[PDB]
This record gives C-alpha cells, sequence and structure tokens, in this order.
C-alpha cells in the first residue's frame, strides 16, 4: 500500500533509490510477460465452455418426458483404478466417459423404471425422493429438473373453512365438543408448553357413529 | 392428426429457466428461456413451458405453436400436441364431457 | 429437357459402412446425422468412400439441429492433411423403424 | 516488414541458467518473443512467427504458426533446459516448419538465438548453406552465447546465403553481459532488413 516510508528515505538516499527504480523495471518486464501467459490460456478455455453448450442446447430443450425420482441411489464412485464401477470396463476414471459414477432410479411416465449413468449438469445434489423431473424423451437420462407436481383441485382442496359452522350454531353435543377441543385446540395454542414438558399430543383423532 | 393433450398446469421457463448459461433459476429478460440480460451472447424464444398430460397417460413439457397465445393455454385448457414430437400447434375446446350428457338429457 | 432425373446406383466402401453402422447403434435410440464425403462421377456412380459423424441431438435430425461450426472445422482439418473432397451426401439413423 | 513468416529456435541450455540479463536468460527470452511477436503484426498484421526449439535430446516443434502471441508463450513454458544448440538440426526442421502454412506470400527467413555453440559440425554447416540459398531462407544469427567465452565461425556461412533474396541475411551482434537482452534484438534490424529482386 504505502511506499516509500520514512525508514526507507533514511536507509538508502534518492540517488540509490534511483538504481532501485531500474532494478524494478525489469523484473516487473518478466511478470508482464506471464500476463500474457495467463490470459491466453484463460481466452481459448471460454471459447470451450461455449463450443459444449451449443451442443448441450439442442437435446436440452422443450420437448422432452416428464418422470419422477423414485430413490437416488448414490451408487459407488471409485473403488477400483479404472472406471468408477464395481464392474472392470475398456474406459477410465470420470463422471462420464464409460465411467459412471452415482445413478438414481426413476420411474417414467411411459412405464418403466430406469437406472440410467447420471449426467454433469444435474448431480445427485440436485435431487431428492419424489421430485419431478425432465428425463430427455428419446435416450433415458435426467435431462433436467423441474419443481414438485402441483394440480388443480390440490390447490383448491386447501381453505375451504368458510362456511363457519362454529359451536353457537350447533345446538348441544357435549361431552363431545369438550373432548375435540382437549384432543385439538387447546395443544395447538399452547404448543411452546408441550415441547418443554416432554408429554406427546394425540396422534391425530378418530370421529366416528351413525351419520 | 394433433394426439389429444389438456394441460395439467403451466410453469414457466421464463422465470423458473430451464436451460444453463449463468443461471439455472429465474430470467429477468422474461422472454426468453434462461437470459437474465442481452449480453450473455445468447438469445431464446419462451413464452411458457406448460406441462401436459397425453391420452396415452404419458406426460411432457411441450414447445410453443403458430399461432397459441399464453393468454389462452391455461390449466384445465384441452390442447393438441404431436403424437411423436410433442409440440402443441392448434389448441382445443374446452370440456369433455359432450359425450355421455348428450344422450342423458331428454 | 435441361435433366436426365436419373438416381446413382450408389458404391458404399468398406472403409464408409463400418462408421455408418458403429455411430448408428452406440448412438440408438436417438436419431443421429452426419454428412457422407466422396467423389461424384458419371451419372450412374457416386461413391460414398468416406464418411464423418456430427453430434447429437434429442429432437431428431432438423436443418435447426445441426451444427455447421462443427462441420466447417472439419473441413479446416480435412485441407490440413490434404484429403479434402467434396461432400456428396449425407447419412442418418432412424431410431427403431 | 509485409507477409512474412519467421522460425524462432530458441535454445534452452546451460549457459542460458546464467543471469546476465534478469534473472536468468530464460526470463529475458520470454520477454524477447513478445517484442518480435507485435513488431511484425505493426508492419502487418498478416504475419506469422512459428516456434521450434534447438534444445533437449531432440529439436522438436513447440508450437506452430498462429497469429496469436499467446499459444507461442504457451508452448515455451515446459522447455527442456539439460541440452545444447545443436544448428544443423535447427535448420532442417525450421525449413519443414515453414512448409506447412496457410498462404505461401509469406517470406522465408530464420532467426536463430545462441546462447550454446554447436555440437554439431562445421561439415554439416557447409552443406546447410548450399541447401538454404535454392529455397531463399535466410540464416540471421542473434549471438550473444558464442562470443562469451567462444569465437563463432557463422560469418561464413551468413554471406555465403546472402544474395537478393526474400530477406537479406545479416548478423546481429548482442553483448553477452547486461545490456538487456529483449530491447537489443527489438532496436536491431529484424523488419528494418528487407529484400531486393
Amino acid at each position: 500500500g504505502d511506499d516509500e516510508l520514512d525508514q526507507e528515505i533514511l536507509n538508502l538516499s534518492t540517488q540509490e533509490l534511483q538504481t532501485r527504480a531500474k532494478l524494478l523495471d525489469n523484473e516487473i518486464r518478466i511478470f508482464r510477460s506471464e500476463l500474457q501467459r495467463l490470459s491466453h490460456e484463460n481466452n481459448v478455455m471460454l471459447e470451450k465452455i461455449k463450443d459444449n453448450k451449443e451442443k448441450i442446447k439442442n437435446n436440452r430443450q422443450l420437448p422432452y418426458l416428464v418422470a419422477n425420482v423414485v430413490e437416488v441411489m448414490d451408487m459407488n464412485e471409485i473403488e477400483d483404478k479404472e472406471n468408477s464401477e464395481s464392474t472392470t470396463q475398456g474406459g477410465n476414471v470420470n463422471l462420464d466417459n464409460t465411467a459412471v459414477g452415482k445413478a438414481a432410479v426413476v420411474k417414467t411416465s411411459s412405464r418403466q423404471t430406469v437406472f440410467l449413468p447420471m449426467v454433469g449438469l444435474v448431480d445427485p445434489d440436485k435431487l431428492k425422493p419424489n421430485d419431478l423431473v425432465g428425463v430427455n424423451k428419446d435416450s433415458y437420462l435426467i435431462l433436467d429438473t423441474l419443481p414438485s407436481e402441483f394440480d388443480s383441485r390440490v390447490k383448491a382442496m386447501e381453505v375451504d373453512e368458510k362456511p363457519t359452522e362454529t359451536y353457537s350454531d350447533v345446538g348441544g353435543l357435549d361431552k363431545q365438543i369438550e373432548e375435540l377441543v382437549e384432543a385439538i385446540v387447546l395443544p395447538m395454542k399452547r404448543a411452546d408448553k408441550f415441547k418443554d414438558m416432554g408429554i406427546r399430543a394425540p396422534k391425530g383423532a378418530l370421529m366416528y357413529g351413525p351419520p | 392428426p394433433l394426439q389429444v393433450a389438456r394441460c395439467t398446469k403451466i410453469i414457466k421457463g421464463n422465470g423458473e429457466s430451464d436451460e444453463t448459461t449463468t443461471d439455472n433459476n429465474n430470467s429477468g429478460n422474461s422472454n426468453s428461456n434462461s437470459n437474465q440480460q442481452s449480453t450473455d451472447a445468447d438469445e431464446d424464444d419462451e413464452d411458457a413451458k406448460y406441462v401436459i398430460n397425453l391420452k396415452q397417460i404419458a406426460k411432457f413439457v411441450v414447445g410453443l405453436g403458430e399461432r397459441v397465445s399464453p393468454t389462452d393455454i391455461e390449466e384445465g385448457m384441452r390442447v393438441g400436441v404431436d403424437r411423436s414430437k410433442y409440440n402443441i400447434e392448434l389448441p382445443l375446446p374446452p370440456r369433455i364431457d359432450p359425450s355421455v350428457t348428450m344422450m342423458t338429457v331428454e | 429437357t435441361g435433366r436426365d432425373d436419373t438416381k446413382e446406383t450408389v458404391y458404399i466402401s468398406s472403409i464408409a459402412l463400418l462408421k455408418m453402422l458403429k455411430h448408428g447403434r452406440a448412438g440408438v435410440p436417438m436419431e443421429v446425422m452426419g454428412l457422407m464425403l466422396g467423389e461424384f462421377v458419371d451419372d450412374y456412380t457416386v461413391n460414398v468412400v468416406d464418411v464423418f459423424a456430427m453430434p447429437q441431438s434429442g429432437t431428431g435430425v432438423s436443418v435447426e439441429a445441426v451444427d455447421d461450426v462443427f462441420q466447417a472445422k472439419m473441413m479446416d482439418m480435412l485441407k490440413q492433411t490434404g484429403r479434402d473432397q467434396m461432400v456428396v451426401g449425407w447419412y442418418h439413423s432412424h431410431p427403431g423403424f | 516488414m509485409v507477409l512474412e513468416a519467421t522460425v524462432l529456435v530458441i535454445d534452452n541450455s546451460e549457459y542460458s541458467r546464467n543471469g546476465d540479463f534478469p534473472r536468468t536468460r530464460f526470463e529475458a527470452q520470454i520477454d524477447s518473443v513478445e517484442f518480435i511477436f507485435q513488431a511484425k503484426r505493426n508492419s502487418n498484421p498478416e504475419n506469422t512467427v512459428g516456434l521450434i526449439s534447438g534444445a533437449g535430446a531432440n529439436p522438436r516443434v513447440l508450437s506452430t504458426f498462429t497469429a496469436e502471441f499467446g499459444k507461442i508463450l504457451a508452448g515455451l513454458h515446459d522447455t527442456q533446459i539439460e541440452g545444447k544448440l545443436h544448428m544443423a538440426t535447427a535448420l532442417q526442421i525450421a525449413q519443414l516448419t515453414l512448409k506447412h502454412r496457410q498462404n505461401k506470400v509469406q517470406h522465408q527467413r530464420i532467426v536463430a538465438f545462441v546462447c550454446s555453440p554447436i555440437s554439431d559440425s562445421r561439415d554439416e554447416l557447409i552443406r546447410l548453406a548450399k541447401t538454404l540459398k535454392k529455397n531463399n531462407v535466410a540464416v540471421d544469427i542473434i549471438n550473444f552465447g558464442e562470443i562469451e567465452q567462444n569465437t563463432e565461425l557463422l560469418d561464413e556461412f551468413i554471406a555465403a546465403v546472402n544474395n537478393p533474396q526474400e530477406e537479406t541475411s545479416h548478423l546481429l551482434t548482442v553483448t553477452p553481459g547486461p545490456r538487456l537482452l529483449y530491447e537489443n534484438i527489438a532496436s536491431s534490424p529484424i523488419i528494418l532488413e528487407e529484400g531486393s529482386s
């Protein structure tokens, strides 16, 4: 940050610090060449990334298949000195080459259960059980991710509390109205106490009898 | 013939993305599939992806049409798509019950 | 007329058959494409001397799914080895029909 | 000046781990490449500079012709250093490198950095001269390591080559001690010399 401190001025006088200035230039020119070395290695590499991404583009865009993940298997990676799979094959150690690392079991909508070599741009990290996933239509590989399924009836089912019947418009019905509060309403509101004490919460309830 | 479909749900490629450019969720430009800026050096054509369920009961994300509007194709609407290529081109009329209901009424 | 509108009997070498077949089958099920390099003579003969595959697509073979930057790059090599010949058609594999 | 292909013979030896140019000679010869490469472009932007090595067990191609200065340095980083010059051998590979080019309008010149004296012979070099002037290749010897503690008989080959050529042949002396290797080749004629019919 701080150049030519108090200390360097006493030590070495101004004339000397001229000879110092010249030596510095010579070494700055050396380092300056390395920047041209490094720039280049960076320039070629960018070109490579975009050349790949162009080949991907065609496969990747819609249309493709919809599937579900049954489970992420998480098959082994590396236990041999060649490939990434237990079996010994011609290839060599990579995520994909002829080597297969992780894999996952999907249940297609084409009514098949496919165990597939895993892609580079979809990892097992990016999954969980029971996730909806785009799988390429023609060859079965996890191609891209999708959020979880949503359905029109499912969305509707949440919220319908109004019409409300309360307990002032339902004539009598006790013991049972009291019992319902104890099971449900009373632990719902004082929820913090119920954690602290260590007692269980009722594990649902069944209300039954003639209609 | 178009093979018959209905949109289960719509989820859109213009703001949850679908390809890899520099983002894996949300497009800014929002008339592109994957672009948040125009200085990426790419631009796409994307209106919305639409997830349809066929009368084969296999499910697909299906491409765009040739005159379709994003304001016509939505959940609960019948649409026709290709039978081997999986792309909406022409939408279909609402409902699918008039087959049983014309005979029951008299 | 100005034409004879006649199709050639196609001579496919040893060198071309195995390349076409190996790439079709490893790549199947999935339609794949690549150009055919040859020599044209007569009007009843067309030679398929060599071939090279062009990259995969899951949208099948289209004119909007081919990689022309790749075609160019290959023809640039083809010139540096001195093996340049003219394109004589194109090959593809259907995936199962 | 205009349309010129130049095969750099850069030697990497046991005389180049000496530090007469900062911080050894390897580091000063990296800096020579940059100035040479830019200068050519300034005259004609369609100039290409190639690179081979007279160094190691077998002289080899480090880099081919390219319009990028980046690629040429990229290849130079991993060079041998245990070897010595082999001067006769260098010339026959450089002649081969100048054959393969995008266009053939480009001038044929070889410039060779000498850091180390020949491991070959006088018998060989006599032959090389008759060989080169048939194809109009210039010999242009930057010596700075066969004058430090040595003598050169390479003066003879320069004159035996020089005729009306595509590029004339001349000898470029650069002191062996500090004088800053990189600016001396840049200042001295390397495009200020041109051919005639």
